[PDB]
DNA sequence: CAGAAATTGGCACGAAAATTGCCTTAAATACAA
DNA sequence: TTGTATTTATTGCAATTTTCGTGCCAATTTCTG
């Protein structure tokens, strides 16, 4: 805990915390589990790619994920969503 | 720290013009003053200009 | 028109994870009696 | 011979706080009859 505090490594990918590396997990389909950063990029991934029209909601993302074993609640994609601040289905449609 | 490098070449031909330095094999250097016209330039007995 | 379905986030759970303040000496060693 | 002042070796425990995912439910949007 006292060690990885403030110091940075640098990896190809580019600069980093050395804490960001500790994430938190939840459950995934076959008894794995899957961490909170992944979901992330996933959840970014899922809402930079949907119809500009008709926005993908919490739940649309929830069932989405849980087609791969990801087990996430809605409430969690919101908090993740929330943390990426990233605006609400109904603020993001678009003509 | 640096991630990539881009590099972009340009091309220009530039002309001659008033104020260009030309030179001779024998240390006779100038500097041109006027680009006259044709129908000014000396002639010959053919009518070829210099 | 309007009741209903859908979406969103504040607040609340137990459990886990991460921090933070301390036992503010015990045992090997060389020296002296 | 032994008792002792001297010198190393010691980078962990155990409380206490903070954060985790996810359920309840009220407020706000959207939708189909």
């Amino acid at each position: 805990s006292r060690v990885t505090t403030q110091k940075y490594l640098h990896s190809p990918r580019g600069i980093f915390e050395l804490k960001y590396f500790f994430s938190s997990h939840v459950n995934t389909e076959g008894g794995g589990e899957a961490s909170s950063t992944a979901i992330r990029a996933l959840v970014k991934k899922l809402i930079a790619a949907e119809n500009p029209a008709k926005p993908l909601s919490d739940s649309k993302l929830t069932s989405l994920l849980s087609e791969q074993g990801i087990m996430v609640a809605r409430r969690t994609v919101a908090k993740y969503r929330e943390s990426l601040s990233i605006p609400p289905s109904n603020q993001r449609k678009q003509l | 720290g640096v991630l990539k490098i881009v590099k972009v070449y340009l091309a220009v031909k530039r002309r001659i013009q008033p104020g260009d330095k030309m030179a001779g094999r024998h240390g006779n250097k100038g500097v041109i003053s006027k680009i006259n016209p044709i129908e000014d330039m000396p002639y010959d007995e053919n009518g070829t200009p210099v």
